C-alpha cells in the first residue's frame, strides 16, 4: 500500500517526502532544528525522539536516551526507545526493526514518519 | 496469605467519569461511605511482575498522619480487578492548578496562597523524614489537592510507579534543572523537590502557568540546555522575592531545606 506510493509513483514519493518534511519541521523547528534530508537526519534516532514529545505533548528526560550518540548501539537504542513511545501513543508496533532506521533504509524510513504524518496531521 | 489483599474493586460505586488521557482514567465515585476518586491505570504489557510491584508499592502512599499529605485509601490489586486503581477522598476544590488557574467564582487572595504556601512547606517537609524517600513523586500544582477548608494537602496518589514511563514527563515547567538531565540516583531528590516548590511560589505570585506558552518538550529542552527559567516578577516585597531565589537557586545543595522554610513562611502569615 505504501509502496506502491513508493515505487510506482516516482513524482508522488516525491510528494510524500515533501509533504513529510513539511509536517517534521513544524515541530522540529519549535526547537530550532531543521530537517533537509529524509534519507539520513532521523537515522541516529535523536529527532524522533524529540518530534514523538512535541507529537504527545511530553518532555523526554535526557537521561533516557542519548542526546548524542557514539555508536550505532546508541543510535539503534534510541531508535528503539522511539518506536517504544509511539507504541505509548497508540501505533502499533512499528514494522522496520530499528537497525533499519540507523541504516538509512529511505523506505523504511518514510514508512515511519508517514504513520506519524497519518496519527498527528492536525496536531498544532 | 498475603498481608494486603487492597481494596475489593467490586465495592466501587463509580458515580461519574472525570478525565481520561494517557495514563488511564478518573472516576468520581463511593466505596464504604466515603466520597472518592478512582484513579484507572492505563498500562501496556502488564504482566505479573509489574503487578507484584503496584502492589508492594501502593501500601507506602497510606499515610494518615499529617493534615498536608492526602493518602491513598486502598488500591485494587489486578488481578483480580480489571485494571490497577488507586483510591482517594474526593478533594472539593480540586488541584491547587484548578484553583489558581481555572477558578471561575472566586479568586484566592494572597493571605490563601501564603498559607497554601506553608501547608504545602509542611507537608513535603513530613515526606522528606520518611526512610527512604516515596520514589518518584514530583511536586507541582496538579499534584497538590485543596480540601474542604481549603487546606493544600500532598496528593499520595500522583506518584508515578515503576511500570510508568520514566521517558515521558509532563509538568517539566516545575522540574528543577538537574533532574530534567540526570537519572533520580544521580541527584539529590530532596533538593530537586525545593526547586519545584520555588516554581509553586512563583505560580502563587504571578497566578500564571509557568512557561504557559510553551509546549513540555519546550519548556525542558530550553530549561535544561538553554538555561530558561521564570522571571521574578516586579514590584514584589523583598522577603518574597528574596525567599524564591534562596529556594531556585541554581546549586541544588544551597537550596534550603523543607523544615527551613516552614518558619519562614509562619513568619509570613497572618496568624
Ligand atoms: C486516585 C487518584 C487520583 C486523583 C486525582 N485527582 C483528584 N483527587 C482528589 N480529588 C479530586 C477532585 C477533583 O474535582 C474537584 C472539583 O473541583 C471543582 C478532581 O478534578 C478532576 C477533573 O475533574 C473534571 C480531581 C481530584 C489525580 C490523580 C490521581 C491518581
Amino acid at each position: 500500500a505504501f509502496d506502491t506510493l513508493f515505487d510506482h509513483a516516482p513524482d508522488k514519493l516525491n510528494v510524500v517526502k515533501k509533504t513529510l518534511i513539511t509536517f517534521v519541521n513544524k515541530h522540529l523547528n519549535k526547537l530550532n532544528l531543521e530537517v533537509t534530508e529524509l534519507e539520513t537526519q532521523f537515522a541516529d534516532g535523536v529527532y524522533l525522539v524529540l518530534l514523538m514529545g512535541l507529537l504527545e505533548g511530553y518532555f523526554v528526560p535526557l537521561h533516557s536516551f542519548f542526546l548524542t550518540p557514539d555508536s550505532f548501539e546508541q543510535k539503534v537504542l534510541n531508535v528503539s526507545f522511539a518506536f517504544e513511545l509511539m507504541q505509548d501513543g497508540g501505533l502499533e508496533k512499528p514494522k522496520p526493526r530499528p537497525e533499519d532506521i540507523v541504516n538509512c533504509d529511505l523506505k523504511s524510513t518514510l514508512r515511519v514518519l508517514y504513520n506519524l504524518f497519518t496519527k498527528y496531521r492536525n496536531v498544532e | 496469605m498475603n498481608k494486603h489483599s487492597g481494596i475489593d474493586f467490586k465495592q466501587l460505586n463509580f458515580l461519574t467519569k472525570l478525565n481520561e488521557n494517557h495514563s488511564g482514567e478518573l472516576w468520581k465515585g463511593r466505596w464504604q461511605g466515603n466520597d472518592i476518586v478512582v484513579k484507572v491505570l492505563k498500562v501496556r504489557d502488564w504482566s505479573t511482575r509489574k503487578s507484584r510491584d503496584f502492589n508492594e508499592e501502593c501500601p507506602r502512599l497510606r499515610i494518615f498522619s499529617h493534615p498536608n499529605v492526602l493518602p491513598v485509601l486502598g488500591a485494587c490489586q489486578s488481578p483480580p480487578a480489571p485494571h490497577p486503581t488507586l483510591i482517594t477522598h474526593w478533594m472539593p476544590y480540586g488541584s491547587l492548578y484548578n484553583v489558581l488557574h481555572e477558578g471561575t467564582n472566586f479568586v484566592v487572595d494572597q493571605s490563601q496562597a501564603v498559607k497554601f504556601a506553608l501547608d504545602m512547606a509542611r507537608g513535603m517537609a513530613f515526606l522528606h523524614t520518611l526512610e527512604p524517600l516515596i520514589p518518584r513523586h514530583a511536586l507541582n500544582s496538579r499534584s497538590v489537592m485543596i480540601d474542604e477548608d481549603m487546606t493544600a494537602r500532598i496528593s499520595m496518589a500522583d506518584v508515578k510507579f515503576s511500570f510508568q514511563s520514566p521517558g515521558r514527563m509532563y509538568a517539566p515547567a516545575w522540574v528543577a534543572p538537574e533532574a530534567l538531565q540526570k537519572k533520580p540516583e544521580d541527584t539529590n531528590r530532596r533538593s530537586a523537590d525545593m526547586w519545584s516548590f520555588a516554581v509553586l511560589l512563583w505560580e502563587l505570585v504571578t497566578r500564571e502557568v509557568p512557561f504557559a506558552d510553551l509546549s513540555n518538550m519546550e519548556i525542558g529542552m530550553k530549561v535544561a540546555l538553554e538555561g530558561l527559567r521564570p522571571t521574578i516578577p516586579p514590584g514584589i516585597s523583598p522577603h518574597v522575592s528574596k525567599l524564591m531565589k534562596i529556594c531556585m537557586n541554581e546549586d541544588p545543595a544551597k537550596r534550603p531545606k523543607f523544615d527551613m522554610i516552614v518558619p519562614i513562611l509562619e513568619k509570613m502569615q497572618d496568624k
